[PDB]
């Protein structure tokens, strides 16, 4: 069964649906189907804590629950800087504008 | 399902399955062909001569759209695909309302 | 206003009944009224979104005359020669009485005040999250119904009154998109203003197609 | 369409006064009557029951059919039930000292009704024929309590009624009804509540056969007297502009109930209902309803509506209980077949469907 996914990397920021039991390697896989870069080069975490790619989504805390339809959990993604981590290249999003009072 | 060939790993030509969005702050968001299609000024400009080919580089920028309406946009779209005719019960599509505020604008320039 | 989208059924509608004004007015017993009479919608509502009210101009009484949908799994005619409520009966239709009352699966549950002469209902669709709401006298009353996805319906109406009419004013349908969705979300966070276009600098053009489309949204909460 | 119901109303209206002309002649007959009676031992105490209102008029459109109630006051009984009827009873007397008004009637040990009224209708007949300036004709039996009918000429018809009279207190049979106390407050409910009752007398019967001698408890004295003091306070119309619609709102429902069985009078079907059921209905509804508010003269159309929808829905559920004794079912099946129920509940819906056509005629 599918669930509803989402996987960021700096500029990139990619919805997924990969199913339940897929592995991480499959996530790799995956990746490398959209953006032809190997399995091997890309590094897959959940906060900023490592993961292993023989894991699968289930044992790696994403679920269904996590697969809400209004938002699907995030998912870590990073490309092997040459041999090692590669720095914090995310850029946040654009500051939300002020609701008036009479919206309040 | 796994380890999809397709023969080739894809038809990134004449049926191209994977098209490149880039926002006005940088922000990346990928689509399926039919996401897409979705949108009529996509599938218009997509019909554009030359478009067809392999090499092509399936690339929109909206320098007009920001990170959150975009990522919003995509939410729509998948929302839509996925649970277009759908049997069971559909869910709701709640926003934050201190961040949904300008969505407006979306539909009429981007025709969606 | 805008041209109507439906009219009632010619080939659709109880062995009792005269329709007139371009079908815009169906009238109920001219002489003996010894039954119930009901007619049905030509257009189906399982595709899109829809939204109409209907406007009353004779004295109302009588056992129930009722507003609401149905699918085309109830007969007609069944009932032309007895006084009952053909609306809401069964689990494929529902009804709202005159009387305040709401009728649905042979069930009776309470939801407004009483209405008559003179009196205008509206009616809102919203088959994509298979939910229905009524209004009353340009005003709220509540939502009644949720969870009627993949199900077809056509709109009915029944009445036992004689020299009586009941007429449609207003028909227009519309696709879900943003104008639809992120506007019903502005009203729920503006419904203390009656209206919404303040402060809001929009081209007035957008803001016409967006009256002709959901007048109500903006002018109800 | 309130115009119709109010032009109903002035058309019943205008024939008011027409009655007085005609009631001297009934009330010398009823006067040499009473002076007959009280020469006689056995009946020395009977009084008249509305000194003033010395008639009682049951039929709406029948002003030539008069109806009177003797009273008959009794210091001392005890009742006892009927097979668990609860509104039936028996009666004895328990002690007393030398003082017999007529224990002659007493057989066995019940005062025996039908000895009553045998010897009713023979002072009657030996009595009448001494009328010269009036003929009269006295007319067969047509009921348990009607035992007498007096008819005077052609034109004026009167049948008279006998009821005893206790001040005992109210059995506890009848202790739940009358929930007056949100209308008229309880301070009324007290004291009404030590008002005398009467028993008229009326006969039993089954299918094996009929028990004649059985009585039952009547309060027309109660019955009236809150309909003329309906208002919640002392002042409901007692000027021009707070005039309340209460009393209309009967008269007009027994008119509608007379003209249906007078359209269907040919398969009789239609004759097992009375004013009883339609008075015992509105007393109900106005329980139901007891703010004046409620009643303003405007309207009239929501509680003539109330009023025909508790009807219908009575007769639909079968259920119609007594406004004094709470459980007794009028409408039950031992006394109303349920087909005459449904003719009724079909004739109603399509009159009220119809707008009332019954209406039209006059
Ligand atoms: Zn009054």
């Amino acid at each position: 069964m599918d669930v509803f996914l989402m996987i960021r990397r700096h500029k990139t920021t990619i919805f997924t649906d990969a199913k339940e039991s897929s592995t991480v390697f499959e996530l790799k896989r995956i990746v490398e189907g959209i953006l032809k870069r190997p399995p091997d080069e890309q590094r897959l975490y959940k906060d900023d804590q490592l993961l292993d790619d023989g894991k699968t989504l289930g044992e790696c805390g994403f679920t269904s629950q996590t697969a809400r339809p209004q938002a699907p959990a995030t998912v870590g993604l990073a490309f092997r800087a040459d041999d090692t981590f590669e720095a914090l290249c995310i850029e946040p999003f654009s500051s939300p504008p002020e609701l008036p009072d009479v919206m309040k | 399902m796994d380890g999809e060939e397709k023969t080739y790993g894809g038809c990134e030509g004449p049926d191209a399955m994977y098209v490149k969005l880039i926002s006005s702050d940088g922000h990346e968001f990928i689509v399926k062909r039919e996401h897409a299609l979705t949108s009529g000024t996509i599938k218009a400009m997509l019909s554009g001569p030359g478009q067809f080919a392999e090499n092509e580089t399936n690339e929109v920028n909206f320098r007009e759209i920001p990170s959150h309406v975009l990522s919003k946009v995509c939410m729509y779209f998948t929302y839509k695909v996925r649970y277009t005719n759908s049997s069971t019960e559909i869910p709701e599509f709640p926003i934050a309302p201190e961040i949904a505020l300008e969505l407006l604008m979306a539909a009429n320039f981007l025709d969606c | 206003d805008e041209y109507f989208d439906w009219v009632w059924d010619d080939l659709n509608k109880s062995s009792a009944t005269l329709l007139s004004c371009d079908n815009r007015k169906v009238s109920f017993h001219m002489e003996y009224s010894c039954g119930t009479a009901a007619i049905r919608g030509t257009k189906e509502l399982g595709e899109g979104q829809h939204f109409w009210e209907i406007k009353m101009t004779s004295p109302v009484y009588g056992t129930d005359m009722m507003v609401g949908i149905g699918t085309s799994d109830v007969d007609l005619d069944k009932y032309r020669h007895t006084f009952c409520s053909l609306l809401g009966r069964d689990e494929d239709s529902w009804g709202l009485s005159y009387t305040g009352l709401l009728h649905h699966k042979g069930d009776k549950t309470s939801f407004s005040s009483r209405f008559g002469q003179g009196s205008i209902i509206g009616v809102h669709l919203d088959t994509w999250h298979g939910t229905l709401t009524f209004f009353k006298n340009r005003k709220c009353i509540g939502v009644a119904a949720t969870k009627l996805q993949n199900k077809r319906f056509y709109p009915m109406v029944c009445s036992t009154a004689a020299r009586s009419s009941m007429k449609v004013t207003r028909s227009c349908a519309s696709a879900t998109s943003l104008q639809y969705l992120c506007c019903h979300r502005l009203r729920q966070l503006r419904p203390d203003s009656g209206d919404t276009l303040e402060g809001l600098p929009l081209p007035p053009g957008l803001k016409q197609v967006l009256h002709n489309k959901l007048g109500w949204v903006l002018s109800m909460s | 369409g309130a115009s119709k119901l109010r032009a109903v109303l002035e058309k019943l209206k205008l024939s008011r006064d027409d009655i007085s002309t005609a009631a001297g002649m009934v009330k010398g007959v009823v006067d040499h009557l009473l002076l007959r009676l009280k020469c006689d031992s056995a009946f020395r105490g009977v009084g008249l029951l509305n000194t003033g209102s010395y008639y009682e008029h049951v039929k709406i459109s029948a002003p030539n059919e008069f109806d009177v109630m003797f009273k008959l006051e009794v210091p001392r009984i005890q009742l006892e039930e009927y097979s668990n009827t609860r509104a039936y009873y028996f009666v004895k007397f328990k002690r007393n000292p030398k003082e017999n008004p007529l224990s002659q009637f007493l057989e066995g040990e019940i005062l025996s009704a039908s000895k009553m009224l045998s010897k009713f209708r023979k002072i009657i007949a030996e009595e009448i024929n001494d009328i010269k300036d009036t003929d009269v004709i006295m007319k067969a039996k047509r009921g348990g309590s009607p035992a007498v009918t007096l008819l005077i000429s052609e034109k004026i018809s009167v049948d008279i009624t006998l009821a005893l009279e206790s001040k005992s207190s109210w059995p506890a049979s009848t202790q739940e009804g009358l929930r007056i106390q949100n209308w008229l407050s309880a301070k009324v409910r007290k004291q009404l509540r030590l008002k005398p009752f009467y028993l008229v007398p009326k006969h039993a019967k089954e299918g094996n056969g009929f028990q004649e001698e059985t009585w039952r408890l009547s309060f027309s004295h109660i019955e009236k007297e809150i309909l003329n003091n309906h208002g919640k306070s002392k002042t409901c119309c007692e000027n021009k502009e707070e005039k309340c619609c209460r009393k209309d709102c009967l008269k007009l429902m027994k008119y509608l109930l007379e003209q249906l069985k007078e359209r269907f009078k040919d398969k009789a079907h239609l004759d097992k209902f009375s004013s009883y059921h339609v008075k015992t209905a509105f007393f109900h509804v106005c329980t139901q309803n007891p703010q004046d508010s409620q009643w303003d003269r405007k309207d009239l159309g929501l509680c003539f509506d109330n009023c025909v929808t508790y009807f219908l829905q009575c007769l639909r559920t079968e259920k119609l209980e007594n406004y004094f004794i709470p459980e007794f079912n009028l409408f039950s099946s031992n006394l109303i077949d349920k087909r005459s129920k449904e003719f009724l509940t079909k004739q109603i819906e399509y009159e009220r469907n119809n707008e009332f056509p019954v209406f039209d005629e006059f």
